RNA sequence: UACCACCCUGGCGCGGCUGGGGGCCUAACCCUCGGAUGGGGGGACAGCGCUUGGCGGGCAGUUUGACUGGGGCGGUCGCCUCCUAAAAGGUAACGGAGGCGCCCAAAGGUCCCCUCAGGCGGGACGGAAAUCCGCCGGAGAGCGCAAGGGUAGAAGGGGGCCUGACUGCGAGGCCUGCAAGCCGAGCAGGGGCGAAAGCCGGGCCUAGUGAACCGGUGGUCCCGUGUGGAAGGGCCAUCGA
RNA sequence: UGAAAUUGAACUGGCCGUGAAGAUGCGGCCUACCCGUGGCAGGACGAAAAGACCCCGUGGAGCUUUACUGCAGCCUGGUGU
RNA sequence: CAGGCUCUGGCGACUGUUUACCAAAAACACAGCUCUCUGCGAACUCGUAAGAGGAGGUAUAGGGAGCGACGCUUGCCCGG
RNA sequence: GUGAGGGCGCGAGCGAUAACGUCCGCGUCCGAGCGCGGGAACAACCGAGACCGCCAGCUAAGGCCCCCAAGUCUGGGCUAA
RNA sequence: UGAAAAGCUAACCGAGCCCGGAGAUAGCUGGUUCUCCCCGAAAUGACUUUAGGGUCAGCCUCAGGCGCUGACUGGGGCCUG
RNA sequence: GGAGGCGUAGGGAAACCGAGUCCGAACAGGGCGUCUAGUCCGCGGCCGUGGACCCGAAACCGGGCGAGCUAGCCCUGGCC
RNA sequence: CCCCGUGGUUCGUGGAGCCAUGGGGGAAUCUGGGCGGACCACCGCCUAAGGCUAAGUACUCCGGGUGACCGAUAGCGCACC
RNA sequence: CGCGGGGGGAACCUGGGGAACUGAAACAUCUCAGUACCCAGAGGAGAGGAAAGAGAAAUCGACUCCCUGAGUAGCGGCGAG
């Protein structure tokens, strides 16, 4: 009773003001050793899910 | 949760500054009520008459700002947009918050 | 072996890439901070 | 018995035939070496993918000895 | 090279703090003696309490992969190449064959110059094959490594200068269930080569790799639990599969 | 005097085909008036038992060890008595 | 009411013991041999403990282990 | 919901130019059309996609000597098993 | 407990019986009840201690929005081994 | 009964700023966000938490009940 | 109070404070002493190591009242000795 | 010699002890859960209770219970929870 926020979620991703689900790149924190500039650099963004997207929308909620 | 792969908890937490010990700490938050929503009614407004009526909700923290048409009324808050400040200067006057 | 390149006079650093027993024992090759613009770079 | 090994496909060929309207640098082919070289506002990049440079329309060229070519004859 | 001074190396005499080893004692504690307030043996040991590290199937909880012309045994598990694959893309089998888990401060950027393999003839040592000269010789050489595609109107060989093996981005696409992988014009900064046009965001290209979490080192607009710091965390960079 | 397991319902024949590849039940053909009693065990893939073999389940349990981790037990420094 | 006998192999010395309800045996046990622990508030076992067994026993005794009458004998190796 | 697919034709690998074998590709039918006519019988071969009724009619495949609807039809050959 | 078979411990002992935790869990098997009407799948792909289970995609269906674009077809242009 | 909730503004890790904001030296680019919707109740379809359609384990654990069967020993008698 | 081992709290050693306490060391009496999330300073809050205390709260053996509760395979296991 | 204890009570209450299945789609930290259950004690209730409190307001003012705060702040093999 009273769903619970996954709180490890919330904890990595942003529902935008729209309804979409932002979350950071992955691929930049390890692998890394010599990657070009335009990798490490296209990893900072952040972007969006689609599918998957409408999965979390549904873990927060209350958020 | 599924496949038992990894959902797609692949992805990470830039959500840094997730949380200390203790907790939240506690500080000042302020709501921003845009002025063309204030210029709605009139005569001279403040953060309870704000509240009173439909925005804010003891927030607390009072914060005219946005796009609209400021009303020469009097309009008591903690902090104005740059935007709403002039908007409001050439028609009305302005006083600042209380302080703490 | 892998590799930092400091900036001198300063503290940056980059993606580099040495090769230690092949006629690499120094390495101070040109690079561009974000502090000022241009300038030399040591192994470190 | 050591065989069951393959790599993935890579799909790659003409992507955009001629006679075709291209945006601003879409792609065009994806080859393995240069099967085909560049062209009137036509660039290529390091796996010798060709892409164009503006838009307008695709055409190709067979100049022999020379090579195969494609490019965009602009228009707007 | 008198004498005076701070101090070193090593040691001796005093006290301060502090520990290690032997011996004796008895009163704790333990055993014992026809009650014993006592006497005999042991003795600051042993027992027990807290804490240390160890040995530890005696006992406990679990773990001990999938594919698989049944299972096991054997083999295989990710990436590249070619074929199968039926002239788009894709496409299976414990179908046929071979590689990868790197390397290069030059094997990188640019400006200038240069063109092989191989066959015949001529040449002291050489000798089928070093190096030399002639002629023929469009790519059968070469391109760090497998294979394919490409390629001398250079991607191949040499040189001069150099370090774009950039920072801030990134229209637009290929590819794709997702995540990821890939190509990219042009803009700003600031720079390399070049007369200039212009080229440079590594290497002819397609393998040379690892989500997340946890943590390390450098940094830095940020956060810092009443306030100021500090502890710690965040952000950027990079590290340990 | 008087049970039992079994039992979808039956009006329940042979061969050669046939069919999910072993047919009283479909095809064709052949044979056969109706109902019992005594007796046989070829079929009804006859009864019985949700196959013990075998595989599967990220099932269980007993057991082993130089599998992992832990506990008893023991050994041990420090300290209290 | 009331033994069929004989010869000759294997296993186990022997009387015993056992899988109540598919195994009585060549399995266990046994007297006997060897190793090892134990000086007594013994070692070992049960118990958180007090305690108990050991034993109102004291190394010709007690616990553990393997072999298993008796005869002959039981080699070499101490790297793990 | 589904993530066992199956057969047939064609194009390949595997296989032995075996298999109601297997593994892909294109198509198809069964699956779910074991509904209807043909093929003696018979999911997937040929014909055809059943809203119900009719003691009407044309045709499809297949078939027209009897079981069994409809020609012992017409004409020209061949076969003696 | 056992002169040892894992024997026996109240007719089934590799850990007895009762009651409780308890509606353990069961990616497995079985079962799931009135009528009519329209549409109608799938047994592929990717990943999966995954393979008889799932997640996304594909294919079904309903509601709202879009309006000739869809299959198939004619012409023309390019790509193909 | 207005405590309280949702909605009225987003962007950013945050400090913060705000119809913007973040990245950035940038009045280049680009991500996200502006040009308004909402909420309360009933009803239905599905989802999450609970046994969550129903019936079924082999098992595990806690507290108790059993040696009137069977096993061993202890005491006291009997039998051959 | 500090240290060692732990428990409680949202807090799994975490920058780990607070409350509690098994072991060790071991104060003070208001110029005392605890606390405001390691620590330090400043500024606040609060007085430990003695005790008691109604109501508001929980429960239904028992009695009463009421039901879009059951009606003998239902309803408590028992309408019934 | 005098007053008191002893034992019982459905559920409820406090205190001393305290699991495993199961969840995590394996499992060990973790969860189930300080639940189940055992024990002692209280009583019509029991516990708690007048601040060495909270915590940011130079604010509040014993305890208990309900609403909300809030699935927030946090905790977490940052998994499941
Ligand atoms: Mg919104
Ligand atoms: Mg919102
Ligand atoms: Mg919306
Ligand atoms: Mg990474
Ligand atoms: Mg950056
Ligand atoms: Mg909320
Ligand atoms: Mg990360
Ligand atoms: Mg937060
Ligand atoms: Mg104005
Ligand atoms: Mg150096
Ligand atoms: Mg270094
Ligand atoms: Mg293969
Ligand atoms: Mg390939
Ligand atoms: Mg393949
Ligand atoms: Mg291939
Ligand atoms: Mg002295
Ligand atoms: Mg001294
Ligand atoms: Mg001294
Ligand atoms: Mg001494
Ligand atoms: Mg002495
Ligand atoms: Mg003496
Ligand atoms: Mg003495
Ligand atoms: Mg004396
Ligand atoms: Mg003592
Ligand atoms: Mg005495
Ligand atoms: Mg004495
Ligand atoms: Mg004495
Ligand atoms: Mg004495
Ligand atoms: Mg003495
Ligand atoms: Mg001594
Ligand atoms: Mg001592
Ligand atoms: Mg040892
Ligand atoms: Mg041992
Ligand atoms: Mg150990
Ligand atoms: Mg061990
Ligand atoms: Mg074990
Ligand atoms: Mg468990
Ligand atoms: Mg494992
Ligand atoms: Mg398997
Ligand atoms: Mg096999
Ligand atoms: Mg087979
Ligand atoms: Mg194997
Ligand atoms: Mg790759
Ligand atoms: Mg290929
Ligand atoms: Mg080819
Ligand atoms: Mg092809
Ligand atoms: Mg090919
Ligand atoms: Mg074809
Ligand atoms: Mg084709
Ligand atoms: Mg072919
Ligand atoms: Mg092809
Ligand atoms: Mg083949
Ligand atoms: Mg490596
Ligand atoms: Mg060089
Ligand atoms: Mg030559
Ligand atoms: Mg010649
Ligand atoms: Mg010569
Ligand atoms: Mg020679
Ligand atoms: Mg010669
Ligand atoms: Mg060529
Ligand atoms: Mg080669
Ligand atoms: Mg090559
Ligand atoms: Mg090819
Ligand atoms: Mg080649
Ligand atoms: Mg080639
Ligand atoms: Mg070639
Ligand atoms: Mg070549
Ligand atoms: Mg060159
Ligand atoms: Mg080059
Ligand atoms: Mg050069
Ligand atoms: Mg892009
Ligand atoms: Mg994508
Ligand atoms: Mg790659
Ligand atoms: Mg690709
Ligand atoms: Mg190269
Ligand atoms: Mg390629
Ligand atoms: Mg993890
Ligand atoms: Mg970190
Ligand atoms: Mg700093
Ligand atoms: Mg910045
Ligand atoms: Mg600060
Ligand atoms: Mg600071
Ligand atoms: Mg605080
Ligand atoms: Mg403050
Ligand atoms: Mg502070
Ligand atoms: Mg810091
Ligand atoms: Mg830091
Ligand atoms: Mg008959
Ligand atoms: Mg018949
Ligand atoms: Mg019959
Ligand atoms: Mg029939
Ligand atoms: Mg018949
Ligand atoms: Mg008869
Ligand atoms: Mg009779
Ligand atoms: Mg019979
Ligand atoms: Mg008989
Ligand atoms: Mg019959
Ligand atoms: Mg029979
Ligand atoms: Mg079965
Ligand atoms: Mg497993
Ligand atoms: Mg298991
Ligand atoms: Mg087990
Ligand atoms: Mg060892
Ligand atoms: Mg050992
Ligand atoms: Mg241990
Ligand atoms: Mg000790
Ligand atoms: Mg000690
Ligand atoms: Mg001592
Ligand atoms: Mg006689
Ligand atoms: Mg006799
Ligand atoms: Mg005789
Ligand atoms: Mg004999
Ligand atoms: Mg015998
Ligand atoms: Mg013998
Ligand atoms: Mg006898
Ligand atoms: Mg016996
Ligand atoms: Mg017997
Ligand atoms: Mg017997
Ligand atoms: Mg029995
Ligand atoms: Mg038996
Ligand atoms: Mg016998
Ligand atoms: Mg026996
Ligand atoms: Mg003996
Ligand atoms: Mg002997
Ligand atoms: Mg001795
Ligand atoms: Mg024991
Ligand atoms: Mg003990
Ligand atoms: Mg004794
Ligand atoms: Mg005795
Ligand atoms: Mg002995
Ligand atoms: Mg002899
Ligand atoms: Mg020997
Ligand atoms: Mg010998
Ligand atoms: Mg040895
Ligand atoms: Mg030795
Ligand atoms: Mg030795
Ligand atoms: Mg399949
Ligand atoms: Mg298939
Ligand atoms: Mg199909
Ligand atoms: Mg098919
Ligand atoms: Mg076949
Ligand atoms: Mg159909
Ligand atoms: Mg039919
Ligand atoms: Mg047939
Ligand atoms: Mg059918
Ligand atoms: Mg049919
Ligand atoms: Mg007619
Ligand atoms: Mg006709
Ligand atoms: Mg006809
Ligand atoms: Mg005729
Ligand atoms: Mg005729
Ligand atoms: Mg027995
Ligand atoms: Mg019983
Ligand atoms: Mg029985
Ligand atoms: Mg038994
Ligand atoms: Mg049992
Ligand atoms: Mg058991
Ligand atoms: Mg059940
Ligand atoms: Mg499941
Ligand atoms: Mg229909
Ligand atoms: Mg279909
Ligand atoms: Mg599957
Ligand atoms: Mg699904
Ligand atoms: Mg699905
Ligand atoms: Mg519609
Ligand atoms: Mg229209
Ligand atoms: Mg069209
Ligand atoms: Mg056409
Ligand atoms: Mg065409
Ligand atoms: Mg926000
Ligand atoms: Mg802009
Ligand atoms: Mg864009
Ligand atoms: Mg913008
Ligand atoms: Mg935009
Ligand atoms: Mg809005
Ligand atoms: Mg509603
Ligand atoms: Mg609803
Ligand atoms: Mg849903
Ligand atoms: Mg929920
Ligand atoms: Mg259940
Ligand atoms: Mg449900
Ligand atoms: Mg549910
Ligand atoms: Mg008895
Ligand atoms: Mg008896
Ligand atoms: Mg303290
Ligand atoms: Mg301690
Ligand atoms: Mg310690
Ligand atoms: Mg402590
Ligand atoms: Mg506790
Ligand atoms: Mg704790
Ligand atoms: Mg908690
Ligand atoms: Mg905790
Ligand atoms: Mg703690
Ligand atoms: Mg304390
Ligand atoms: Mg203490
Ligand atoms: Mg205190
Ligand atoms: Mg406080
Ligand atoms: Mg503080
Ligand atoms: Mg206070
Ligand atoms: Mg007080
Ligand atoms: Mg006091
Ligand atoms: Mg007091
Ligand atoms: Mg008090
Ligand atoms: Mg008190
Ligand atoms: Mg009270
Ligand atoms: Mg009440
Ligand atoms: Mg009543
Ligand atoms: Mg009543
Ligand atoms: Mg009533
Ligand atoms: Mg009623
Ligand atoms: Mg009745
Ligand atoms: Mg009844
Ligand atoms: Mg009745
Ligand atoms: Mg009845
Ligand atoms: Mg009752
Ligand atoms: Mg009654
Ligand atoms: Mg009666
Ligand atoms: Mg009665
Ligand atoms: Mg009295
Ligand atoms: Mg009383
Ligand atoms: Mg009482
Ligand atoms: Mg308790
Ligand atoms: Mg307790
Ligand atoms: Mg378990
Ligand atoms: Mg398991
Ligand atoms: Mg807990
Ligand atoms: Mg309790
Ligand atoms: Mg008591
Ligand atoms: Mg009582
Ligand atoms: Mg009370
Ligand atoms: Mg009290
Ligand atoms: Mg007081």
């Amino acid at each position: 009773p009273k769903m619970k926020t996954h709180k490890g979620a919330k904890k990595r991703v942003k529902i935008t003001a729209s309804g979409k689900v932002v979350a950071m790149k992955t691929g930049k924190r390890h692998l890394n050793w010599q990657k070009s500039g335009k990798e490490i650099r296209q990893k900072g963004r952040k972007f969006v899910l689609a599918k998957p997207e409408a999965e979390r929308i549904k873990l927060l909620l209350p958020y | 949760f599924e496949g038992g792969r990894s959902t797609t908890l692949m992805r990470l937490p830039k959500r840094g500054m997730q949380g200390q010990v203790p907790g939240e700490i506690k500080r000042p938050r302020y709501q921003g009520v845009n002025l063309k929503d204030l210029a709605r009614f009139e005569g001279e407004v403040t953060p309870e008459l704000l509240v009173r009526a439909g925005l804010l909700k003891k927030g607390y923290r009072l914060k005219i700002l946005g796009e609209g048409e400021a009303k020469p009324l009097k309009v008591v808050a903690h902090a104005f947009s740059k935007s709403a400040l002039e908007k409001l200067k050439a028609a009305g006057g302005e006083p600042v918050l209380l302080e703490a | 072996l892998l590799l930092e390149c400091t900036e001198c006079k300063r503290r940056n650093y980059a993606t580099e890439k040495n090769k230690r027993n092949t006629p690499n024992k120094l390495e101070l090759r040109k690079y561009c901070p974000w502090c000022r613009k241009h300038t030399v770079h040591r192994e470190v | 018995t050591k065989n069951g090994r393959d790599s993935q496909a890579k799909r790659l060929g003409v992507k955009r035939y001629e006679g075709q309207v291209v945006r601003a640098g879409n792609i065009l082919v994806r080859q393995r070496g240069t099967r085909f070289k560049p062209g009137k506002n036509v660039g290529m990049g390091r796996d010798f993918t060709l892409f164009a440079l503006v838009d307008g329309v695709v055409e190709f060229q067979d100049r022999g000895r020379l090579g195969r070519y494609v490019h965009v004859r602009p228009l707007a």
